[PDB]
């Protein structure tokens, strides 16, 4: 229950060889140290970047990650999560909706 | 502020 | 009419490699207008919401915010061992500020928590302090007593969060009035002989937006998802909702979306 939910979306609407920023957004979690890391087909993307540590209303914590990218049709997007609350790391797959 | 006791 | 400012404090025992162990951020409505952290010990502007600040309000801001993180590590030092509590780490938060609605009253906010659970409320308007346990009740008897920290704090909220957020609505008036008109993707995939339809809309400012699914022109909110409102790091929002429907019945449906950049709510199809 205070596991990270988790989305993964394009910034802008995805279109395969089209310059975009893939985010992966974590949140209601607790303790706030989280591992988020944006991956294409398995290796970390380059020049990711973390939003400053916040918290919502209900205290639960809450953490924005995005890295530019420009979306392949050949391969797979996803947001690799690791937590207290989980003991195994949990792939969230970004789906390109194209 | 600090939480005295 | 109204609006609001409003401070998100965190402390943090065990914050993740690299990561500061205290954090500040600000925001005015639904935009960060700056921040502060430990590691670099100072307050700054969002330049792309604040674009011409000058250094002694920040100078102000930093050395105000440098106390907190000193409060903060105070507190954190001493409250697990208070709770009796075994947890490995330990995090302190606090949110305050102020709104000034739009006939010209004024709200303040003081609200404190504990490892991520209610510690302590203070109401400017009564100046008076609410404990959600009994081992905060004795920092809310201490503090009452001592009688400074309710003057300090209805001046802070009453006073300089009211004075900030005038000058930060003013300071700030190009970003804070720019909307920015979502960009919506419909899509639908099939699986197990279902059909799911999702909306998307991308990058929309401000933050407030609706989206429904309507059948043959009739919402149909029952089958809906709704992925809520999440933040982009350009100070746009993204949300989404998805409705399951038989395949066959793909071309029936139309996502409603309302937005203040949209003159009238727009229509969109699969
Ligand atoms: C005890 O309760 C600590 C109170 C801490 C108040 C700090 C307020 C700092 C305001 C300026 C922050 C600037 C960065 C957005
Ligand atoms: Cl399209
Ligand atoms: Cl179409
Ligand atoms: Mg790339
Ligand atoms: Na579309």
């Amino acid at each position: 229950d205070l596991t990270p939910k988790v989305q993964v979306y394009s910034r802008f609407p995805a279109s395969a060889g089209t310059k975009n920023v893939l985010n992966c957004f974590a949140a209601g979690f607790h303790p706030p140290k989280i591992s988020i890391t944006l991956m294409k087909d398995g290796v970390p993307m380059e020049g990711a970047q973390y939003s400053d540590m916040s918290f919502n209303d209900d205290w639960t914590f809450q953490r924005l990650v995005h890295a530019d990218f420009t979306p392949s049709s050949g391969s797979t997007y996803a947001c690799k999560v690791e937590h207290e609350t989980l003991k195994e790391p949990q792939v969230y797959k970004w789906d390109p909706e194209f | 502020g600090q939480a005295v006791s | 009419g109204s609006h609001s400012l409003r401070y998100f404090l965190t402390g943090m025992t065990d914050p993740g490699p690299g990561m500061p162990r205290f954090v500040i951020v600000g925001y005015v409505d639904d935009k960060i207008f700056g921040t502060y952290n430990s590691k670099s010990r100072t307050a700054q502007p969002i330049v792309e919401m604040l674009p011409q600040e000058d250094q002694e309000h920040w100078d102000t801001q930093t050395q105000k915010a440098q106390g907190g993180e000193r409060d903060f590590d105070w507190n954190l030092n001493r409250l697990p061992e208070r709770y009796n509590k075994s947890k490995g780490s330990h995090t302190m938060q606090m949110m305050f500020g102020c709104d000034i609605l739009e006939d010209g009253s004024i709200r303040g906010y003081d609200q404190y928590a504990f490892d991520g659970r209610d510690f302590l409320a203070f109401d400017m308007d009564t100046m008076t302090f609410t404990a959600a346990d009994p081992v905060a009740e004795i920092t809310k008897r201490r503090w009452e007593t001592e009688g400074t920290y309710a003057e300090r704090w209805k001046h802070e909220l009453g006073t300089v969060c009211v004075q900030n957020l005038r000058r930060y609505l003013e300071h700030g008036k190009a970003a804070l009035k720019r909307r920015v008109q979502p960009e919506v993707r419909v899509w639908g995939k099939e699986a197990d002989g279902i059909l799911t339809l999702s909306c998307h809309a991308h990058g929309f400012y401000p933050r407030p937006i609706t989206i429904s699914w309507m059948k043959d022109g009739m919402v149909r909110d029952q089958e809906t998802r709704w992925g809520g409102i999440v933040p982009n790091s350009d100070g746009t929002y993204h949300a989404s909702a998805a409705i399951d429907v038989l395949p066959e019945d793909g071309d029936k449906y139309w996502c409603r979306v309302e937005h203040a950049s949209l003159p009238q709510p727009g229509l969109f199809s699969w």
